[PDB]
């Protein structure tokens, strides 16, 4: 029969005996009306997973199959809404109608099915985009200690992406309901909400939602890859998701591992990130790409699950205390983060000058503690350390201001070039801001060029232009 | 005097280079130990563990 | 309907129901028994469910001792969790976990009692209107300022000064604040709940604040569902009468460590470092109930026992998600006379942002910071070498670091008896002003004893002078 | 007993590493589920049960009096350990011994930059 | 002959046999069933049974998910283990662990097809004749040489060249040995197999080799059997076609983990570091077949990843066991601008012995790696202090050590999309020549950038001519 | 057999440390609760119920004899492992062998400063 | 063994030496029964009643009105480890308790006692002489300022400690060598005759070297030597 009844309840686990005909990953549901997933079969009963308040759920209680498994809805009738890991609404802006529902459970894209990845995912960020580039099909890894930028540097990305046909996906898993409405609100004033989804399982849902998140806000992801388009999928933090898995294999009595958590761990994440992938010219072509995020306990990132996601994915972005209490935004660490996909994706007119920022960076970061002191080391190594700080100036940004890619063009060819090698180190913010605006009001024929062309032709028009402002205005 | 100082300031700079030098082989070496204590620690915690929960 | 006792294991209590129905997880269960012979004990016990196990019977922990329990003995279901008083008649009374008053004073009499177990604020009922709440401590006003709605937590080792610093928090608040305040002594040692008690009751500050204890001898049992109690009781506060409230918790490593005894006692698996599997949501089921919304707001001030000095513990490491803010207390700034002892170069807030305090306050924090930590960079080469080696630019910075460190200090009004210095409060558009004028090198010909133990700085300019200087 | 009639006592227990090692023999031949360390879950009731009992009562109680000094012994010097994080937590001070200084010279050797009471100033005399 | 599913619990299926007989340990069930109403699902499924439990009950690891398994559903007993086809028609294809194509090909219509579950060659059909395999990579063919039927270990980080390699290896042997290679994929990025597999389609080399794939994303059943279908594919070339062939696995730390967590979810009792109790038994059965005969040979190289940067670690200490040789793709030498990236230093083999070897290979490979730790220990000196401040002595073993550091490295075939060099084969004799050249002194006055990326020696003389 | 006929016999045990680890997954499959590193508790009485059997019997017996050569497996040189120190326990003496010195061009690499044999100085002739 | 000794002092009134080689193969005796016989393990898989059986063992070895048991006992040490359950529980009933090092072994120092971890009950100003109680305080501090300096002489050149440390370092490297001696029963390993000591010239000895009559003469000149006068006479035999 289609019904069963309950003899044990736990936390957040239960058991029940008859739903004979149930089907491994199957939704059921409670007669109180909660949820929950069909994990277990035995000979006698099925062990079930609980999605909902358990405390409402006891020992005889009526438990139903649905005849479905494990589903969420999708399409785009789910754009600009808040939902929870079950797609259940909860932004209070009424019912939604999605026509599609599909699992979050499916097997990735396979050899042929892809194809190495050849488009840009632009962020916004001057450091990123130009020393860690990011292709529209990649998995590039946030990581660092708390408080220090991790989900300021995904909303900026999401924010950026105004313009572009990339519909972008925020997963919050074990986040505070406070936090969570604060990003709410932050996209909603900035108007990303009209090509965002927010997912939530915060801090007091069960550990079942929490694990469920991120495979229900990948599925949604997929049905843009599945129609040609691009979609942008954002984990919170996979730190807590794995501590969520450990909780319910510890109550299921799965034996322990490598610092407590299971060896099923490692699986799960590599199962959720393979979904990830561009798909060939025959399948349609379609992207999806992930920015996953880690943190760190005092800047180990030996540890068990930081370097098990850096097996998985395609590069990673490090993020440091310190920086960000010395004054710096966004607090990336350039001489360590890297991405293996990118540089195959980034335009023409961004190579032909993040060349040499890199080289240039690299000589500064090597000389800058030696000359510690003030003016003892010589011109040869004076020019280095001046051009490093006037460069590590350029590369400071403001939260929720993200800077388009003709204007990054723009700004980093006159630090690469030696043009604000005279200007004082505390006008070089004043003088980008200023230089931008200049460009922007009188000379668009370049800003112009550089988005259709997407490669610098002739530069003499940019620095005939450039001097006229640097006579006039400082 | 001159060169005195100078030989001084050269011999102070590179004594304590080789000094900073000595510290960092007997820190790596200290530190692998420290990690090979705790780890094995750790592993056989989770040992009992098992073993504990098989015994009920 | 009615129950009976099947096993008797320690805290832990085994209860079979049969006809009619069993209680709900988390439902309060109650044991009132009259001796029939010379050779039985009375006993009055009350009980949480934790788990159902078939055969119509359920698993329970113990609120109070176990002892002279007998199988058989008869059980009755109160129909809810447990529930406790709520109302302004809990004001200047002294509790237990179950809500049953300490004090000889009398029966409470309140209106109304609420369930310990209830849900948190929904995401709709969340507000954004971040604002400071002054406490006016010199140390937490400038480098780590409170949200109202937010939590603030107390790191440290054994004898730092934590309870002392809550207990002149919650004397601020009842003085300009004007506020009803809650303190929920989780695992609290007897003595020192005789110690709150009589600081309290002579101050004043008592009619205006509850007291929640239960005790450090108590089942594990107990030491685990304190916290709610005092939690519930100010939800009240919030909820029906509108009013912004201050919750202080007294080492929530209690609380941890009460959690990780039950799931020990009840059979399940042991987690990282012997822990209990589920310490994240069961921290977060206190943490998520304390927010603002659009009723009101409940502000926290926690402290954290850092045990043989690792941050890296699972109690520390589960809570630093939810606070807002965080004070780190140092052995070695306590034992050189510095109070409150809190370590300007670890302490940290989400508000120390230009958008929710003024350009001024974010600018005078970032300076003091930074000359601290040059500072710091500095102290070797001063012991191995003389000072006189220093450049002139270092050796005011060294000086201007040296007032700053001591200017930090307060003399508090709860610690009046131990020193007989008078205690003091100072408001932030004074700490502001005063720590820029010496940031500025404005007030450099002043000796560095002057800055100790002051509060504002006029007070530090007239004693300069007061030590004929 | 000395207490409830006005009079002054002093407690030492030996050792209560010991103590903790008997229970945790009962425990387990009893088959209670074993925690960390092997202990069972009990093992804090255990001693805070016990050390809550020395107190000064009120002037209407009598103003009688019990002092206790328990001892632990540490394993390498290992004060992370269960039983020692678990009785650290419970006491009003404690003094810690260092192998180290025994053998220095240093003979009571106690290690007073660590060594913490908090009744400090107010048990001592003015002088 | 006809089962019921009895219970399912993640990847472990139990199932109950009644009306005949039990079948055999290693033994491939397969579920087929089609949705009777619009509540179910269709589902296609291969088990393999791993022990017997009593009651006419065995239970069986999944090869693939799952979801959509119902209690009483029938199950059909293959009555073999895992059986995938065998034969010439498998060069150039790409496969799944079950031997299925998945290129769009079309069947492959083998005439037969061989068992993946097969005891190794007995003490009396093994073969002591140690003999040397020519890569023609000038840095293996010296230092580190491999032996016919032996075991290779290639360790280096995410980035280093190891695929470039992979691909140089199965080119040269496809370009002048005119043989068959396999290369098998374990718990791996599909990207990576996709760059691989372009890299391959476009250099020819696919035509020679056999694909089988056991993705990072795959159950832990798969994952745990991909590297034994290579195998028993490498197999019928050296039993039933006499002929030498090479065997490649992507990662066999991913065969050593996806042993552990299959171990894990049957429930056995972890032994240290919660690596499987097996993992020595496990290694062996795979390791073993991996040898030469009377009738033919086969050869492997291994990829390592080495968790926590640390050999003491079980897997590579378990792994280790088996290995002949060591070729080490260091990080330092990668920045430098090498890209071969072979450390001349940490690269050994059992092989590199005076009685295996012969005396003049002994020789020459003494001296190299002599003068290179010798360079080693007098780059202080070199960058500390002023270079016009070293002895003559030194001086000489410093310009010669400069010259033969970049004398190692070979530019390579699958590499002309990178940098767009023709690329370079070296044949033995010219290695030994070479060196031998350099270290004797007759050949001094050369400028050093000539002899980076150049292959043989004498092409380095040319070089020095033509730069101008 | 030999010895027990008077004739003079040598054994060679190319490695216990693989002795070890085939008695350690037959014990965890029939599920006897590990100790020590996961190896079984009768472990010490593998190895030592082996070695005892090789001896130099009395001229009653036959003035027979079995010597016994068992070689073991250091991981980095771990001689202070639990499987290593055990049969150190039960032998007459240790020949231990560098990794370090092997790759000086020292052959046969032995570290004099740890190997030493109990039985030693006696069996060596007088010269 | 034990029930034998016992006869002796019980029933015939004498005093007796009990010699066990090796308490710790008792415990793990123990242990290997205890899973078989029902019970839950403990920490390192121990039984739950390892503190027990010690007890039940040793109580019985003492001294009472009726005669004397005096022992010496070996207790082998598992992996190196002093912190196992077996050693252990051990310490609590030995009056003296000697612990032996590899790091001395493998330097060839002979019987390889640690002089900062081994200590007797006997070691009182009230049951020993002050001059015995003096050099005994004397040694065990010089050798502890040693093992406190061997840090700062590997990061820093030894040209680079003061005096005082330079002379401690030479004393405490006398010290460490001349509480070496060989062994009647280990001719055929040292190849050296064998020595017996008087307490007087063990104490005489020390004091000598402590005292910096002997700063003169080679660290090597103490190594394997009994006596002090020995050592002089050693010296002698190398110009
Ligand atoms: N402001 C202060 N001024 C002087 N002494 C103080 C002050 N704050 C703390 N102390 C001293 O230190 C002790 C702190 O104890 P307690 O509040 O229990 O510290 P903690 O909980 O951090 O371990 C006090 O009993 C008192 O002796
Ligand atoms: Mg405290």
């Amino acid at each position: 029969s289609d019904v069963g009844t309950v003899i044990q309840v736990g936390d957040g686990i239960a058991r029940a005996h008859g739903l004979d005909n149930v089907m491994s990953g199957e939704l059921v549901e409670f007669a109180n009306g909660v949820m929950g997933m069909a994990l277990n079969l035995e000979e006698n009963n099925v062990g079930i997973v609980i999605l909902g308040p358990y405390t409402g759920i006891k020992e005889g209680d009526e438990v139903r199959r649905t005849g479905r498994i494990m589903e969420v809805p999708v399409g785009e009738e789910l754009i600009g809404r808040v939902v929870n890991a079950l797609g259940q609404p909860i932004d209070g802006k009424g019912p939604i109608n999605a026509k599609e529902f599909r699992p979050v459970e499916r097997k990735a894209p396979g050899v042929v099915d892809r194809q190495p990845v050849k488009e840009p995912l632009q962020t916004g960020i001057k450091a990123i985009d130009a020393m860690i580039p990011i292709g529209r099909g990649q998995r590039e890894l946030i990581i660092g200690d708390r408080q220090t930028g991790k989900t300021a540097i995904a909303i900026d990305t999401i924010i950026n992406q105004k313009g572009q046909d990339v519909i972008c996906i925020y997963v919050a898993i074990g986040q505070k309901q406070s936090t969570v409405a604060q990003v709410v609100k932050t996209l909603e004033e900035h108007g990303a909400m009209e090509y965002t989804i927010v997912v939530a399982a915060t801090a007091s849902d069960p550990a079942a939602l929490q694990y469920i998140a991120p495979y229900a806000g990948c599925a949604m992801g997929e049905y843009f890859r599945d129609k040609g388009k691009h979609a942008l999928v954002v984990y919170d933090d996979l730190s807590k998701h794995a501590v969520a898995y450990r909780q319910i294999s510890l109550l299921l009595r799965r034996p322990p591992g490598r610092e407590a958590y299971p060896g099923d761990v490692f699986y799960l994440h590599s199962r959720l990130l393979e979904r990830a992938a561009k798909l060939s010219d025959e399948k349609g072509g379609g992207s999806l790409t992930a920015l996953p995020i880690i943190e760190t306990q005092a800047g180990d990132v030996s540890a068990y699950i930081p370097t098990n996601v850096i097996s998985i994915t395609d590069g990673q972005i490090y993020l440091e205390s310190d920086l960000f209490y010395s004054g710096i935004r966004p607090a990336i660490n350039v001489g360590l983060s890297v991405s293996r996909v990118g540089g195959a994706a980034q335009i023409k007119a961004m190579k032909q000058v993040a060349g040499k920022l890199r080289l240039d960076l690299a000589q500064y970061r090597e000389l800058q503690a030696f000359a510690q002191f003030a003016s003892d080391l010589d011109e040869a190594t004076r020019a280095q350390l001046e051009r490093g700080q006037r460069m590590t100036e350029i590369l400071k940004q403001p939260q929720y201001s993200p800077m388009p890619v003709e204007k990054q063009v723009v700004i980093i060819y006159a630090g690469t070039n030696g043009y604000l090698d005279d200007i004082p180190v505390e006008k070089v913010k004043e003088f980008e801001d200023g230089f931008l605006e200049y460009i922007e009001s009188k000379h668009p024929d370049i800003l112009e060029e550089i988005r259709e062309k997407k490669a610098l032709d002739d530069e003499l028009e940019e620095k005939l232009k450039k001097a006229i402002k640097e006579f006039k205005a400082t | 005097l001159l060169d005195a100082k100078a030989s001084e300031h050269a011999a102070r700079m590179t004594a304590m280079k080789n000094a900073t030098d000595n510290a960092n082989e007997l820190i790596r070496t200290l530190t692998l130990s420290y990690n090979r204590a705790r780890q094995a620690a750790i592993t056989q915690e989770i040992t009992e563990i098992v073993a504990g929960a098989n015994a009920l | 309907t009615r129950g009976r006792v099947i096993q008797v294991m320690g805290p832990v209590v085994d209860v079979k129901f049969e006809n009619g129905h069993l209680p709900a997880i988390y439902n309060a269960l109650k044991i009132q028994h009259k001796a029939r012979n010379e050779n039985e004990v009375d006993i009055d016990l009350t009980l949480e469910v934790a788990l159902h196990l078939g055969d119509d019977t359920v698993r329970t922990i113990a609120m109070a001792s176990t002892d002279g329990l007998i199988r058989g003995m008869e059980v009755i279901d109160t129909g809810a969790p447990i529930s406790v008083p709520v109302g302004p008649e809990t004001l200047g009374r002294m509790f237990d976990v179950l809500g049953e008053p300490i004090d000889e004073k009398g029966p409470v009499k309140a209106k109304k009692r609420w369930p310990i177990h209830r849900p948190p604020p929904s995401l709709s009922e969340q507000s954004t209107e971040d604002e400071i709440l002054e406490t006016g401590i010199k140390v937490i006003d400038l480098l780590a300022p409170i949200p109202k709605g937010g939590k603030i937590g107390l790191f440290g080792g054994a004898g730092v000064g934590k309870t002392v610093l809550i207990m002149e928090l919650i004397r601020n608040i009842a003085y300009e604040h004007k506020g009803f305040s809650v303190f929920a002594g989780v695992g609290e040692r007897s003595r020192e709940g005789n110690e709150l008690w009589l600081e309290m009751k002579e101050s004043g500050v008592l009619d205006n604040t509850v007291l929640v204890f239960g005790q450090m001898n108590e089942p594990p049992g107990a030491r685990f569902r304190v916290a709610l109690t005092g939690l519930t009781m100010a939800e009240y506060f919030r909820d029906e009468e509108g009013k912004d409230v201050l919750l202080f918790i007294d080492n929530i490593f209690r609380f941890a460590q009460a959690g990780s005894e039950v799931s020990a006692l009840l059979g399940r698996m042991p987690s990282e470092v012997g822990y209990q599997p589920t310490l994240a949501t069961e921290m977060a089921e206190l943490q998520e109930r304390i927010t603002s919304t659009r009723r009101g707001s409940i502000t926290s001030v926690q402290a954290i026992y850092v045990p043989a000095d690792d941050l890296t513990d699972p109690a520390p490491a589960t809570t630093f998600a939810h606070l807002d803010a965080t004070i780190v207390l140092s052995r070695e700034l306590a034992e050189k006379g510095i109070y409150p002892a809190v370590d300007p170069l670890q302490s940290t807030s989400r508000i120390m942002d230009p958008r929710i305090v003024s350009e001024e306050h974010y600018e005078v924090a970032r300076r003091v910071r930074e000359i601290l930590q040059r500072y710091k960079d500095l102290q070797d080469i001063i012991a191995i070498l003389g000072m006189e080696e220093l450049s002139e630019e270092d050796k005011l910075i060294v000086q201007r670091a040296r007032k700053i460190q001591r200017f930090l200090s307060q003399p508090f009004h709860v610690a009046e008896h131990f020193t007989g210095r008078p205690g003091k409060y100072v408001p932030i558009e004074d700490t502001i002003r005063g720590f820029k004028e010496i940031l500025d090198g404005k007030l450099d010909d002043v000796p560095e004893q002057a800055f100790y133990m002051v509060g504002t700085i006029e007070e530090a300019v007239e004693k300069a002078k007061k030590m004929k200087k």
